[PDB]
């Protein structure tokens, strides 16, 4: 196959969760969120991930009850069994800006923008790819591309023409922490926050990682002395045969 | 402004200058190409695809630590 | 290489205290350190496996329920 | 008299695991046997306990997963673990056979539990396979269509076989909850094998690395074998480790964290790894009944090298010839491995026909004539 | 071909003397470093031709193919690809 | 494959002058680098015995014989777990390599051959 | 190293209740030292180091 229908392949950044000792930056990961809530959430639904999944992560109970709360979810039906909404709660989902793949693919000129949910895992590259391919559209495609309608060209996504415009350009964001919005920025924030999204046991992961590196690691070398120390009256066995 | 501005345009003059030539070249015979009549009914049309695939890749393995680090 | 009472050469191995309490407490550490740290993994091992069976996260969010009483009338 | 030898269900383990005699020569690679028993056991602890969280139906397969791994308390771990032990399960079992054709443990007095064994890698590519389409991610789901579909080349009822299999017209919920319930069930069977390859071999007992009896002088299995076992199992839960709390998805495929989706086919439709030699195969034959035949035999043939190893000696320690070819033989069955997921173009379509022909010639011919002729060299060449 | 203990299947044996020492009066570690080092490397040596040989043919197949497979799918090696297929 | 079978190849290989030219040389490398020699085997100690001919072979084995043979079986088993070679006395010599099994074999399958043959015989 | 070995070698039953109770104390001290660690190593990135603005 053409390179052009792999897609360039990402670079390798250094990541702040590269490294078998390292955690998520979970300033970038409030930010990241901050970038999902207020450029991805257009198009894009977050559907794996629920309130409560932000507390003690990137904000305070207090905080993501107040982003609860200011929506409205289906509630249980009247006692004449018409419907009714309630303010949302912890336990409730993330709600998605779509009411179906229709709706979604209508508002997007047949292209079906995916759940980012699970989208670090789901492409070669994952927070690499998700950088690369935001901020990987040139001003204009390589000379002699020719795009279909409606699609953009973005070396990064395999094919090259993607149904998904640029959408990131510096300040379109204003951070509450002070840092500048610019696109690279954005879209680090963002790519840090989806792999987060993608695999939140991470950081706990990583470090019951090293305490098992360290008990097993002292295990073996124990049991090479107690195998070695045991075998030894079999290695040491010296013969002398007398012919009868 | 966008750090990696700077940092593109930096490598694509100075540790991708050969790349960024045939990039070049190869825009400069395509666009000439188009120019051209009965180009539409030819058989094979180029493209850049493949030079611009090698440039992006220089400036990409020259920028990804010098950016990040800036962030 | 004829006589049998004529023991084989271990001077490569022999230990001098082999016959001291020193001499075996030592090897003794080794197999109660590797005993210990089994013990410790099992341990760790069991109660994280086995905590996959109490109240998963989405079960812990629906309780604790929440109800309002302003629109409870009196009576 | 003991009690371990008096009471005859303590006297059954300790003639197993106790009081067994074994050779006192065996190397590392007696390890892998007690590491496939360790993989069994994993894969049943954490199986078991992944099947009280997950849901079979269609509709809930996929996310049954997700909870899995996000709310379920060590569920991750517990995911992880099973889908990286697979793998692990593989290595392990491609070492067990590797060593039994290197050192001749499929020779008499050893064809049954050899014999056995090749149904045992029957039912772990089975089982594997079945397994992975439990999670109805994309590749779930187009693996599923395109293994399935194979059956469709048995001559006359093979349609109506994919029809049944399925229990529909294309894959979907009946077939994802068929597919539990037998890679539930699947694992028993391979253990009751498991128990009976090991119950025909305690008839002759372990071969060697020598090739030659060991009647002459026996270790009890325990403590040797117990403790020098150990250290196999801490190597082997090093990289356990490393995979499953570092790099889980390393041998994984990103397109499997895809819901499943019949309308859009994925670029690339791949086996998982430890099935790539035989996909290989199966493209070096054009026709469709041909290549599933080519792909069966490629597994069906391990059953004739008591046959056609015509040896007066056991194993390859002191047959240079053989160990070379042995040596191609591996390395010819890695490559068939890495064809199996190139993409079907040139140079890779001839590439991966000789490389299957090199497979075959391997059993057929090969090794009967270089075993002929090294038989001859020993006879003169020690006179 | 196989017995249990006290009628194993061996020969008769006779004339062997046999010999060994404690496992608590041995050192179990002596003579490691010559052995992790010359035994190592001898062992290492009387094999390496047997996995070299077939790893660097079948690395050097693999490299060809890959490789040509590589430039076919360039601009430069359409033609090579058209006769290909 | 069969010992007598082996026999009666290589002796049609010894007997051709142009074939033994050309083999012979080849087998003695192959059995020096076959190794064999180094843990202090001879050739015969590396047969194949779990059968019924061979284990008739080894008992009509001389005792002497026999009792030197389960040495050098045990004395290359402390090789092989050691991990190291024979050195010295305990090196096989060219000239120590003899075919002490090879008559006994070929006995016993000689037996085993006719006997088959004799099993279908036909009166004329 | 007599008197080591007599109170808790000797006897089987002292040597498992040894190893036991030292597998109980390893577990709660390597916990605390890998916690500590872990925070040093990973210091102003985690939820704990921000959570002060919030
Ligand atoms: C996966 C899960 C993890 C568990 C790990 C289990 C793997 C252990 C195992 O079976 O292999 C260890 C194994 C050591 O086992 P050993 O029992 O000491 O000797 C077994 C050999 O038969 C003895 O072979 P040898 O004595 O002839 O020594 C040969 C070996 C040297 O082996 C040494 O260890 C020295 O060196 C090589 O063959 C290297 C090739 C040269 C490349 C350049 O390593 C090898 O010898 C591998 C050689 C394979 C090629
Ligand atoms: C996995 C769980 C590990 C449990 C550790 C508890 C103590 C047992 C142990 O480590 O072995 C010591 C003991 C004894 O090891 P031992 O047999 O070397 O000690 C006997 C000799 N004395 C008592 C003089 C030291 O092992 C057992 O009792 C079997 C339990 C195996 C674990
Ligand atoms: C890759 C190619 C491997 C070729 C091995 C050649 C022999 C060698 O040097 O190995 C070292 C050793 C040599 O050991 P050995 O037992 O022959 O000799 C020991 C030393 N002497 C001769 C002095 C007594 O071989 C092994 O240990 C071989 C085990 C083979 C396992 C292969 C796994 C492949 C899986 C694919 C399955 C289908
Ligand atoms: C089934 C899968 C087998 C592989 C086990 C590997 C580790 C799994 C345990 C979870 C873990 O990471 O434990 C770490 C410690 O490592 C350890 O100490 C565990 C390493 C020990 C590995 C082998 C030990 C026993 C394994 C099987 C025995 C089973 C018998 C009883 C279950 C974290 O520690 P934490 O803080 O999470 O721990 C809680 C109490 N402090
Ligand atoms: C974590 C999992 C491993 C930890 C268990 C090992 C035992 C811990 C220390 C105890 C110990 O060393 O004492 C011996 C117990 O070992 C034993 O009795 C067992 C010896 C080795 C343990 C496991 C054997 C593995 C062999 C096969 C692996 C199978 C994998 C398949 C699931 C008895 O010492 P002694 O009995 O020598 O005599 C000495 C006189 N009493
Ligand atoms: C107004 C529309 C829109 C906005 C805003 C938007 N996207 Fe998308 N996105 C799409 C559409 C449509 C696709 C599907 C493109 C396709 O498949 O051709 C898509 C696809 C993607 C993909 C997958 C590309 C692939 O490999 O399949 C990722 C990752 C992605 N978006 C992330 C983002 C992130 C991160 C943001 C913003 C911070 C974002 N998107 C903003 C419409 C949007
Ligand atoms: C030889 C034993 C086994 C092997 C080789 C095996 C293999 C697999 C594989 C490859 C998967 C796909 C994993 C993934 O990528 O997510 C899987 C999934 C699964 N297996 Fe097994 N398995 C075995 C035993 C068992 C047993 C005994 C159970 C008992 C029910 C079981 C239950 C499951 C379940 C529920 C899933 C789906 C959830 C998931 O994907 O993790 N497995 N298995
Ligand atoms: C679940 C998978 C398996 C398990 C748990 C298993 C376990 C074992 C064990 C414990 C032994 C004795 C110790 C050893 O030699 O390693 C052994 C020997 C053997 N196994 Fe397996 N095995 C499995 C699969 C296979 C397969 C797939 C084959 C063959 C294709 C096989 C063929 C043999 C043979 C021939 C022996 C005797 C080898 C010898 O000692 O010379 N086994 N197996
Ligand atoms: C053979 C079985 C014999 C009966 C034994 C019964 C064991 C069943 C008990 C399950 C106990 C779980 O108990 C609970 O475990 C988890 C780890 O799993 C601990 O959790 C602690 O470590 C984990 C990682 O290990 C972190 O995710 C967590 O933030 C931390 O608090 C809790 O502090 C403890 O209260
Ligand atoms: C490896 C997993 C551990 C569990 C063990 C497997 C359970 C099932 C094994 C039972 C199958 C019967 O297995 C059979 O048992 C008897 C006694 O137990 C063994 O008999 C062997 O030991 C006993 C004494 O130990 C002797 O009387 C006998 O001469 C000898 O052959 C057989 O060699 C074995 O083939």
């Amino acid at each position: 196959m053409t390179a052009a229908e792999h897609g360039l392949h990402p670079a390798e950044y250094p990541w702040p969760q590269n490294g078998m000792l390292s955690t998520f930056d979970h300033a970038s990961l409030r930010r990241g969120y901050q970038v999902y809530k207020e450029v991805c959430a257009a198009c894009h639904s977050l559907d794996r991930i629920a309130w409560r999944n932000l507390v003690g992560v990137t904000h305070t109970t207090d905080e993501a009850k107040a982003f609860a709360e200011e929506l409205e979810y289906d509630d249980e039906p009247d006692d004449e069994g018409n419907p009714r909404k309630r303010p949302g709660k912890l336990a409730d989902y993330i709600p998605g800006p779509y009411p179906n793949e229709q709706a979604a693919r209508a508002a997007n000129q047949g292209a079906l923008p995916p759940d980012l949910s699970l989208i670090a895992k789901a492409r070669h590259g994952g927070a690499d790819y998700i950088f690369a391919l935001l901020t990987g559209y040139p001003d204009e495609p390589p000379a002699g591309v020719v795009l279909a309608p409606g699609m953009n060209y973005n070396p990064y996504f395999p094919g090259g023409g993607i149904g998904m415009a640029r959408t990131l350009f510096d300040g379109v964001v204003e951070y509450e922490d002070g840092t500048p919005a610019t696109t690279s920025q954005m879209a680090k924030d963002v790519a840090a926050f989806l792999t987060w999204a993608a695999e939140p046991e991470h950081d706990e992961r990583k470090k019951l990682g090293l305490k098992a590196i360290i008990v097993i690691s002292a295990m073996l070398g124990l049991s090479v002395y107690i195998k070695k120390f045991k075998w030894s009256p079999i290695k040491n066995r010296k013969f002398i045969y007398n012919p009868p | 402004p966008d750090p990696a501005i700077a940092l593109h345009e930096a490598a694509a003059e100075g540790p991708c200058h050969d790349f960024k030539h045939h990039f070049d070249e190869c825009v400069e015979r395509v666009t000439k190409a188009q120019e051209a009549e009965d180009y539409d009914h030819a058989e094979y049309k180029e493209d850049c695809v493949e030079e611009f695939f090698h440039l992006q890749h220089c400036i990409n393995d020259n920028t990804a630590d010098k950016l990040f680090r800036v962030l | 290489g004829k006589s049998t009472y004529k023991i084989p050469d271990f001077t490569p191995y022999l230990k001098k205290d082999r016959n001291t309490d020193a001499n075996r407490l030592f090897s003794y550490f080794m197999i109660g350190s590797f005993g210990m740290l089994s013990a410790a993994g099992a341990k760790a091992t069991v109660q994280d496996f086995l905590s996959n069976m109490s109240a998963s996260a989405d079960v812990l969010a629906m309780a604790k329920v929440e109800v309002k009483l302003g629109a409870i009338p009196l009576g | 008299m003991a009690l371990r030898k008096k009471n005859s269900l303590l006297n059954m383990a300790n003639s197993y695991v106790l009081d067994s005699p074994q050779p006192s020569n065996l190397n590392y690679f007696w390890n892998f046997g007690s590491l496939l028993a360790l993989c069994l056991v994993i894969q049943l602890a954490t199986g078991i306990t992944l099947a009280m969280h997950y849901t079979s139906h269609a509709s809930l397969a996929f996310d049954s997963v997700e909870h899995i791994m996000r709310d379920v308390n060590f569920g991750w771990f517990i995911r992880y673990a099973h889908a990286n032990t697979a793998s692990f399960f593989f290595i392990c079992i491609y070492a067990h056979m590797g060593r039994n054709i290197y050192y001749g443990s499929y020779k008499t007095p050893r064809v049954l539990p050899w014999s056995i064994g090749v149904i045992i890698f029957l039912l772990l590519i089975i089982t594997a396979f079945m397994g992975y389409v439990l999670v109805f991610g994309q590749m779930s789901l187009w693996g599923a269509t395109v293994i399935c579909n194979l059956v469709s080349a048995i001559p006359w009822l093979g349609e109506d076989i994919v029809h049944f299999l399925w229990g529909g017209f294309s894959v979907g919920n009946p077939t994802l909850q068929r597919f539990f319930a037998l890679h539930y069930l699947m694992p028993f069977v391979l253990a009751v094998f498991a128990l009976l390859h090991l119950i025909a071999l305690h008839t002759a007992g372990s071969s060697n690395p020598l090739g030659i009896t060991s009647n002459v002088d026996k270790l009890s299995m325990h403590p040797y074998y117990s403790f020098k076992d150990l250290i196999t199992v801490f190597a082997f839960l090093l990289m356990f480790t490393l995979f499953v709390f570092f790099s889980p998805d390393k041998l994984g495929h990103p397109d499997n964290y895809i819901p499943a989706n019949p309308m859009v086919t994925p670029a690339s439709i791949v086996p998982e790894w430890y099935l790539l030699p035989f996909y290989a195969i199966l493209r070096a034959i054009p026709d469709k009944l041909g290549g599933v035949i080519a792909m069966v035999a490629a597994i069906l043939i391990l059953l004739i090298l008591p046959i056609v190893d015509r040896s007066i000696i056991r194993g390859n320690a002191f047959k240079p010839i053989s160990k070379l070819l042995f040596g191609f033989f591996i390395c010819n069955f890695l490559l068939l491995g890495v064809l199996g997921q190139v993409h079907i173009e040139p140079p890779f379509i001839v590439l991966g026909q000789i490389c299957t022909i090199f497979y075959f010639s391997y059993f057929l011919i090969l090794l009967p004539m270089v075993s002929t002729i090294e038989n001859i060299f020993f006879y003169i060449g020690s006179l | 071909y196989m017995g249990w203990w006290g009628h194993m299947g061996s020969p008769p044996q006779k004339g062997i003397a046999g010999y060994t020492i404690s496992p608590f009066a041995a050192r179990p570690f002596a003579g490691v470093v010559h052995a992790a080092i010359f035994n190592t490397f001898r062992r290492t040596k009387n094999q390496a031709l047997f996995v070299i040989l077939p790893v660097s043919f079948f690395y050097y197949v693999w490299t060809q193919a890959s490789e040509k497979n590589e430039w076919l799918y360039t601009k430069a090696g359409r033609h090579e690809l058209a006769k290909a297929l | 494959a069969s010992i007598t079978s082996v026999v009666k190849t290589s002796e049609l290989i010894l007997k051709s002058p142009l074939l033994s030219k050309i083999v012979v040389p080849l087998a003695k490398t192959y059995v020096k680098f076959s190794g064999y020699r180094q843990l202090g085997f001879k050739m015969n100690d590396l047969i194949i015995e779990e059968t019924p001919n061979m284990q008739l072979a080894l008992r009509r084995l001389p005792p002497t014989e026999s009792y030197d043979r389960v040495y050098r079986l045990i004395r290359a088993t402390q090789f092989s777990l050691s991990h190291k070679l024979a050195t010295g006395n305990d090196i096989t010599k060219p000239e120590e390599d003899d075919h002490y099994l090879i008559p006994y074999i070929l006995d016993v399958e000689a037996e085993a051959f006719e006997k088959d043959a004799l099993d279908n015989l036909e009166v004329v | 190293a007599t008197t080591f070995y007599n109170v808790f070698v000797k006897r089987n039953s002292a040597f498992v209740a040894t190893i036991l109770a030292s597998a109980f104390v390893f577990d709660m001290t390597f916990e605390t030292a890998i916690d500590n660690f872990w925070d040093r190593i990973n210091a102003g990135k985690q939820w704990k180091d921000i959570r002060h603005k919030y």
